[PDB]
């Protein structure tokens, strides 16, 4: 409002906990027209004969300061909790399930997902093994059984299996040809807590 | 450039009633040249960072931060009440302190502050239904107090396979 | 050399043993303010145990009893693994700032830190910087004090294991009354030390 | 912190039941594990008397300092230790529960010792407040710990703290 709006800038999100229906790229758009509305007075007097260097301008550059101060630190929240709970999903899956839409990356999000992506991508490497196996650290925890039948679960969308089954229909009665490696992305996103 | 936390910028924004010794010029936010003495209001950044030595601005406290009721209260450290006519009053002195000239706030806040120390005893449970006690509050006494409430309503779940 | 080594030496070193070999790294590193000295050696250590069992279980992959044991027991390891360096990847993500100053002091050997870590580390910092990209580049800034991980005095519960009497140490406080079984309680700044000998612990 | 994290600590403890196989399919593990015939005691941990008990393979008995006696003794032990009593394995809150769970199918004298037990924890932990209330001058080289356990101090762990020493700086 004169710096307070943050906690107004997630309210995007605010019913999207884990029933969401989708997600948006909201409140950067006249809030960055801001930044170049007032660059002019921040370096305005800068060494000038317009005061003929005097102490009153103190004031002034403490504005500059605190106005980068918030300007700054709700923008790494609204970077960093996007990010932490798009990686809380993106722990409970890969890249295999991406988010419910791509279409709310404020634009240039590909390098900040794609950096964290191979994130994952060094811990795949590393560890696991040394060469790397991907290790299987979050899903498909079914311990050693068959690896291809279908069963019953409670409606999702956003349809992005796109692993080793023609069209499996991932919702409820996703119920046909999956084998293991086409649901090796599924324990937690509002799906199978029943068989 | 802070002690951040979720509480990002409540942190240095709190008026005050500062007095004036002598005269400056050009308000721009509120004449370059002005009078020995007008009470005005003004934030805490800019006077963040303006040499309590230095005399614009002079010896300057408010009321309810003024000696009289802040003694009286570490006497009344007992039920002191806060309510939300001053919601937050648990790191002020932790910028102000030193501004006083007359050296009494640190032992105030400090005192105070052991009685939280001293009093939550109490709050160790959600033993039901949603609020309880939820207006006498700082809000980072909040933070702890939501955090006691998730660690006893998880112990909970543990106390059996519950 | 001087074999008979509890690494991978001549002798054989038991998967509960290697269970403790790292419990103690792990749980020192949950309940800390900052970064706790790395270790590498587990890399070649776990997946060597790991691979050989796993192969000894795929020979006779057809039993009910003993693969899902082996497997239980390979899940448990897997789980205390991921979570070490789950957390060390949180507290690296968030204490990105002078962590480097150390690093550049020296940059220590495989006792501070590992290099896949500093490998995340510049990614993420040049990452930060080329999204502001798409903020103030063309207005950035024209002309220190960003930092997020220093505080030292976070009180930490400690377990002596040493002297029933005390045994006086490098720490500011009244470190008086060590003992066996004991703790006094004080913070981290004062006692980063006792740690890097592994004469006290965490809980 | 949690209500099975602890378990990823306290469940590698260590018992002593009785199976009724012969060896298995394969006989042993490499590994600290001795050898599985019926009709004798063997030692194990405790992430299999879960899988055991409940795969209907097995009995189980537990240690010697769950019965009645020794914890009805150690309780008026307690209540003149000004500071902390006897510790039977120290993180023993949790054996109890995941015994207490399956086990009594067979077990003898499965509630007086939740009785007990609750009987002990809650007079330790009400104690384990009125160190606040005595607790002056931010004392942080002098504390308590000297018998104390684990599954109790982690109610407590992250509300001081994590303030105190932030608010108490001040001394």
């Amino acid at each position: 409002m004169f710096g307070e709006k943050a906690f107004d800038l997630l309210k995007e999100l605010e019913r999207s906990s884990q029933t969401i229906p989708a997600f948006d790229d909201d409140g950067v758009r006249q809030v960055l027209e801001e930044i170049k509305a007032i660059f002019e007075e921040n370096v305005a007097q800068a060494s000038s004969y317009n005061a003929s260097g005097d102490r009153s301008l103190w004031p002034l550059l403490n504005f500059r300061h605190a106005a980068l101060q918030r300007n700054k630190r709700c923008l790494l929240a609204y970077l960093y909790e996007r990010c932490r709970r798009i990686k809380a999903l993106r722990w409970e899956f890969g890249p295999i399930i991406p988010g419910d839409i791509k279409q709310a990356l404020c634009e240039p999000e590909v390098t900040f997902f794609n950096n964290y992506s191979k994130s994952l991508a060094a811990y795949m490497c590393s560890a696991g093994y040394n060469q790397g196996l991907p290790i299987d650290l979050t899903n498909n925890l079914r311990p050693p059984k068959s690896l291809y039948i279908e069963v019953r679960c409670m409606e999702d969308y956003g349809k992005f299996e796109l692993d080793d089954g023609e069209v499996i229909h991932l919702k409820k009665n996703s119920q046909h040809y999956l084998p293991r490696a086409q649901v090796e992305s599924l324990v937690r996103q509002g799906i199978l807590h029943h068989i | 450039p802070n002690y951040y936390s979720i509480e990002d910028i409540f942190v240095t924004q709190e008026k005050v009633e500062c007095r004036v010794n002598t005269k400056l010029q050009r308000m721009g936010f509120l004449s370059d040249d002005l009078e020995p003495g007008r009470t005005v209001n003004l934030p805490l950044w800019y006077i963040k960072e303006l040499k309590v030595n230095n005399a614009y601005f002079t010896v300057a406290v408010p009321d309810i931060y003024r000696n009289v009721h802040k003694a009286v209260c570490e006497a009344e450290t007992t039920h002191i009440e806060l309510g939300r006519l001053h919601p937050y009053f648990y790191e002020f002195g932790r910028y102000l302190t030193p501004y006083d000239r007359n050296h009494v706030i640190g032992r105030i806040i400090f005192e105070t502050l052991r009685q939280r120390v001293r009093h939550l005893l109490d709050i160790s449970k959600s033993d039901g239904q949603a609020a309880k006690a939820e207006h006498r509050l700082d809000n980072i006494e909040a933070k702890l107090h939501e955090a006691g409430v998730r660690t006893n309503s998880q112990y909970i779940e543990w106390l059996q396979m519950t | 050399g001087l074999e008979d080594e509890d690494d991978d030496d001549m002798e054989q070193i038991t998967a509960q043993k290697v269970l403790e070999i790292i419990e103690t790294a792990w749980i020192n590193e949950m309940c800390a303010p900052e970064i706790l000295p790395s270790q590498t050696d587990m890399l070649e250590l776990m997946v060597s145990q790991v691979a050989h069992m796993e192969e000894q279980m795929r020979d006779l992959d057809k039993n009910d009893f003993r693969a899902v044991v082996h497997s239980m027991e390979l899940e448990r390891v897997r789980y205390i693994m991921a979570s070490y360096l789950r957390c060390r990847l949180q507290k690296i993500e968030t204490f990105t700032q002078h962590i480097l100053n150390q690093e550049e002091s020296r940059e220590p050997d495989d006792k501070r830190l590992s290099p896949e870590e500093t490998k995340f580390a510049q990614e993420f910092a040049s990452n930060v910087d080329e999204y502001f990209h798409k903020v103030a580049t063309q207005y950035m800034p024209n002309q220190e004090q960003r930092i997020v991980t220093p505080n030292l005095m976070s009180h930490v519960f400690l377990k002596a294991n040493v002297a029933v009497p005390a045994v006086i140490v490098g720490v500011d406080d009244e470190e008086v009354d060590m003992a066996a079984g004991s703790q006094h309680i004080i913070p981290y700044q004062l006692v980063a030390d006792l740690i890097q000998n592994n004469q006290a612990q965490l809980i | 912190m949690d209500p099975s994290i602890i378990e990823f600590i306290g469940e590698k403890c260590m018992i002593s039941i009785i199976p009724n196989f012969s060896n298995e399919p394969l006989h042993l593990i490499y590994g600290p594990v001795g050898p599985f015939r019926a009709g004798f005691p063997v030692f194990v941990p405790l992430w299999m008397a879960t899988h055991l008990r409940k795969q209907q393979k097995c009995r189980i008995v537990p240690p010697e300092w769950m019965d009645m006696d020794i914890l009805e003794e150690i309780k008026e032990e307690e209540k003149r230790s000004k500071f902390f009593t006897k510790m039977p394995c120290e993180h023993y809150m949790v054996v109890a529960q995941l015994v207490m769970s399956t086990a009594p199918d067979d077990v003898p004298r499965c509630e007086e010792l939740r009785t007990v037990i609750k009987d002990i924890f809650d007079i330790r932990e009400s104690k384990l407040r009125t160190s606040i209330d005595a607790f002056i001058k931010g004392e942080g080289t002098y504390a308590k710990l000297d018998n104390l356990t684990l599954l109790e101090i982690h109610s407590v762990r992250p509300i001081l703290p994590y303030s105190l020493d932030h608010i108490a700086r001040y001394q």
